[PDB]
RNA sequence: UAAGGUGAUAUGAACCGUUAUAACCGGCGAUUUCCGAAUGGGGAAACCCAGUGUGUUUCGACACACUAUCAUUAACUGAAUCCAUAGGUUAAUGAGGCGAACCGGGGGAACUGAAACAUCUAAGUACCCCGAGGAAAAGAAAUCAACCGAGAUUCCCCCAGUAGCGGCGAGCGAACGGGGAGCAGCCCAGAGCCUGAAUCAGUGUGUGUGUUAGUGGAAGCGUCUGGAAAGGCGCGCGAUACAGGGUGACAGCCCCGUACACAAAAAUGCACAUGCUGUGAGCUCGAUGAGUAGGGCGGGACACGUGGUAUCCUGUCUGAAUAUGGGGGGACCAUCCUCCAAGGCUAAAUACUCCUGACUGACCGAUAGUGAACCAGUACCGUGAGGGAAAGGCGAAAAGAAC
RNA sequence: AGGACCGAACCGACUAAUGUUGAAAAAUUAGCGGAUGACUUGUGGCUGGGGGUGAAAGGCCAAUCAAACCGGGAGAUAGCU
RNA sequence: GCUCGCCGGAAGACCAAGGGUUCCUGUCCAACGUUAAUCGGGGCAGGGUGAGUCGACCCCUAAGGCGAGGCCGAAAGGCGUAGUCGAUGGGAAACAGGUUAAUAUUCCUGUACUUGGUGUUACUGCGAAGGGGGGACGGAGAAGGCUAUGUUGGCCGGGCG
RNA sequence: UACGGUGCUGAAGCAACAAAUGCCCUGCUUCCAGGAAAAGCCUCUAAGCAUCAGGUAACAUCAAAUCGUACCCCAAACCG
């Protein structure tokens, strides 16, 4: 990441939002995994989406 | 009536099922035999 | 590079027409196209209303080479050639029959 | 810690089935997919406060088997875990 | 293996021939036996399998030059 | 690269992108399941389970790594045993396994030819075990040569089917020396003087010359025939370009191209500067190659069958000299000549291929070409090593026969 | 009690018939030979080719044996058809 | 459906394995079935398989294999210690009422019950991989007890020609 | 209530004797050719440690993970 981006909208949500990161992504794939109005686009909100940032603040090491 | 074979599932994976021949010289060799030839079949084990 | 484009008439140079104009209607992949209009064929089947449609099947254009397609001249009635790039503007249609290049 | 968030990694999807329809009607019982672990060491602990719900019973079985798709060659359907899952009211001791 | 552990010296192919046509594959072998030895640095004894005359050599290189034919194949006494 | 895109059979449907993270391509990365050499330990491959340590309680061990074996570089512990050391613990690195052919060491035929057949040949080949390199091997004269001279090695052509050897038979067949391809030399037997000095690597960078997602690139129409033309006819047009891919009849001019034109974020072949750090100069006096040579007994390798058998190698006995000393010069002696063994390393002409890339195809066209053009080492068969198919081509357009 | 006699399970073949392009490259019938024993049987393991195993037949070793099965040498060799 | 007939230690019936949807539903007749075929142990699309307790895993082990260090063998390979696996043997808890087209010692409904962990109060030595005890295992022979079972009686429901 | 299933209700429910291959039983008895071991379990101690862990008593309490489960069955679902 760029300084630009680097460290926003990410680390101020690492601990706080993890009682909601598993759970919001669940209710989504359930209700996108329904059929409902043939929705498919939703396989494009519940993936492709909510690994994107968490997934380049990766630096600590270990556990 | 029958003709000189088991059923037993056990004796066709025990001795020339793939982690008995991985265990052997030949069968090794034969493993590489099956990959010249080009099957897709490692072992008939199953 | 792209010559054609959606926006351009085409004259349809092959033996289906023999005369009849259109433009491309979407662009396909492994050097194929679709015109309107060229190809509006009826097919062999019922159009089962259910009492759902008022009803009937329509048609639509079918994929053709883009090589056979072929830009219309608007001047003598003829085809036209394309070519590519110029001095001044970026990835530009040439346009080898008009003294104007954007 | 003894138990981390991470762990709300439970639950694929759910499933549609005239056994559940009808044979599933007069209780409080839902059909659901599941992973290959079938997360039982934490599946109980985690759908009580993730749903909305409050779980009295948890079950899962794996749908086996069938091979077959066409003609010439092989097509296979491979294994899946089914997940049968009861909420509660009230108690029962 | 019936091969030299001090000097490498390896077992040789060879006939056996007489006065007749017929002739047969030999192969000639190394002499070496067991004889203990004593390794003042180290106050102990080993046993070492050695060969006629090659001991005739040890005696006047001392077992130091061994012990370097053994570490050069990492092998222990 | 591109207004396109969410791959095919695929229809259908929900959405995306066009300045603001489009899809796709090429380069640079991120994460990297379980089993497998498989290696913490196990087992009926994709399963089951330890120890140790660091963090942490939110106080059920949750979270996350390391850990076969030997060798090497080295600690911790330590029995008989006093110090020590076997044994045990651990870390760091290496080895293992798989791979086409060539190659080095070990093991190694038969059939065939000799018009039989036992020596010989086939043949150190086929095949099996092990190891290793870009080649292996060979190497800087214990070389020859012949009293005249050459001057590391290897491969090709000759020498020469001669001289040799040979159940003297079949066969085997040189050397010396000549013509080429190809030509780098160094280190130990210690260590003082002198220094980091061609050369290689690790890590970092730059330039030149190639490779590359790529980019431009001429002209044929009118009309007749026909369902459909590029044919025919009429009048031509581009020619650095008429190679051929083809495309919907005989296309230089339809498109894709050809001749020709263009360019390098960055990666990368090659050659070279250079920063760091490791590695390697210059010079001199000593040391100075021993169960090693030589000689017998048994043999091998030599074209050579052991003969008069030298050379080179040696299982085994014997056994020195040590430089007026040692080796070979075809048994051996004498003289003469020329090298100096008993430590090691190495450039590339050569051998070779699964692969990768180009180049040529008077090679094939479905009982041809590989087992193979039809999702064919797939179906099919066998306990398994192993064996293994049958089966092409309606059209321009599915317009695949509505009513 | 029983290496006794009867006899079903099980094990095994004296005769007659059926079957060998048969249902089947060993199965069938009717009288049966044995049937606590040197018995027979379920299951696994150990033993391999010039070697195994055999109250030991060139028998058995997966239809196969005076050297089985598979591959390589191999396009063996054939004064002959 | 009724009747007739055959088998009845089987031509009845319970269940692992091993096979592989054969169990449920629909439509496909083209192929299949040693005949029609409207049927399916056929073709094809979809449905159905729930465990603290079952049988298995963990623990323990036979025959035997695997086997660091150690050893023999050109080699392939073999031997074997420390250890480690392993069944055809030994070890913790399960039975059966409900029922759907097809599911159940698994869910539903009851009852039974074993092993491992966490922790308080009061008092307080616990405990192995070792030692002991037991586990524990030849083949027949001969009484007794007992129970699902047998066969009538009674009882309830029905029959009375 | 679409009775398209899904419940509500409910009789008798007992005596006689005989009886296994199953249960007492791997019993007992009897002869001989003299007949697996280990672990769980009970118990003794070694180790190690301490108002820890364990043990005895009272009482709360977290888990039972790992595999399989349909259908066939002396059978046109196994084997030929």
């Amino acid at each position: 990441m760029k300084a630009k981006e680097l460290r926003e909208k990410s680390v101020e949500e690492l601990n706080t939002e993890l009682l909601n990161l598993l759970r919001e992504q669940f209710n989504l794939r359930m209700q996108a995994a329904s059929g409902q109005l043939q929705q498919s686009h939703l396989l494009k909100q519940v993936r492709r989406d909510v690994a994107r940032v968490k997934t380049l603040l990766n630096e600590k090491a270990g556990a | 009536m029958k003709r000189t074979f088991q059923p037993s599932v056990l004796k066709r994976n025990r001795s020339h099922g793939f982690r008995a021949r991985m265990a052997t010289k030949n069968g090794r060799q034969v493993l590489a035999r099956r990959r010249a030839k080009g099957r897709a079949r490692l072992t008939v084990s199953k | 590079a792209a010559k054609i484009r959606r926006d351009d008439e085409v004259i349809v140079l092959t033996g289906k027409d023999k005369g009849k104009r259109g433009k491309v209607k979407n662009v396909l992949s492994s050097g194929k196209v679709i015109v309107e209009g060229i190809n509006l064929v009826k097919k062999h089947q019922k159009p089962v209303p259910a009492l759902n449609q008022p009803g009937g099947i329509v048609e639509k254009e079918a994929a053709i080479q883009v090589s056979n397609v072929a830009i219309f001249n608007a001047a003598t009635g003829k085809a036209d050639r394309v070519g590519f790039r110029f001095e001044d503007g970026k990835k530009v249609r040439f346009f080898k029959s008009n003294s104007e290049t954007i | 810690m003894i138990r981390e968030e991470r762990l709300l990694k439970v639950l694929r999807a759910p499933h549609v089935s005239e056994k559940a329809s009808t044979a599933m009607e007069k209780s409080n019982t839902i059909v659901l997919k599941v992973a290959k672990d079938a997360t039982k060491a934490e599946i109980k602990a985690a759908v009580q406060k993730l749903f909305e719900v409050e779980v009295e019973v948890v079950n899962t079985l794996v749908v086996k088997g069938k091979v077959k798709r066409h003609g010439q060659r092989i097509g296979r359907r491979s294994d899946w875990k089914k997940a049968y899952v009861t909420l509660k009211e009230g108690q029962n001791l | 293996s019936r091969v030299c552990q001090v000097t490498g010296k390896r077992p040789v192919t060879g006939n056996n021939r007489s006065h007749a046509l017929n002739a047969t594959k030999r192969r000639f072998l190394p002499n070496l036996h067991s004889h203990r030895f004593w390794v003042e640095s180290e106050k102990r004894f080993v046993t070492l399998r050695v060969s006629a005359k090659g001991m005739r050599v040890i005696d006047k290189k001392g077992i130091d030059t061994v012990l370097a034919e053994l570490r050069a194949r990492g092998e222990k006494y």
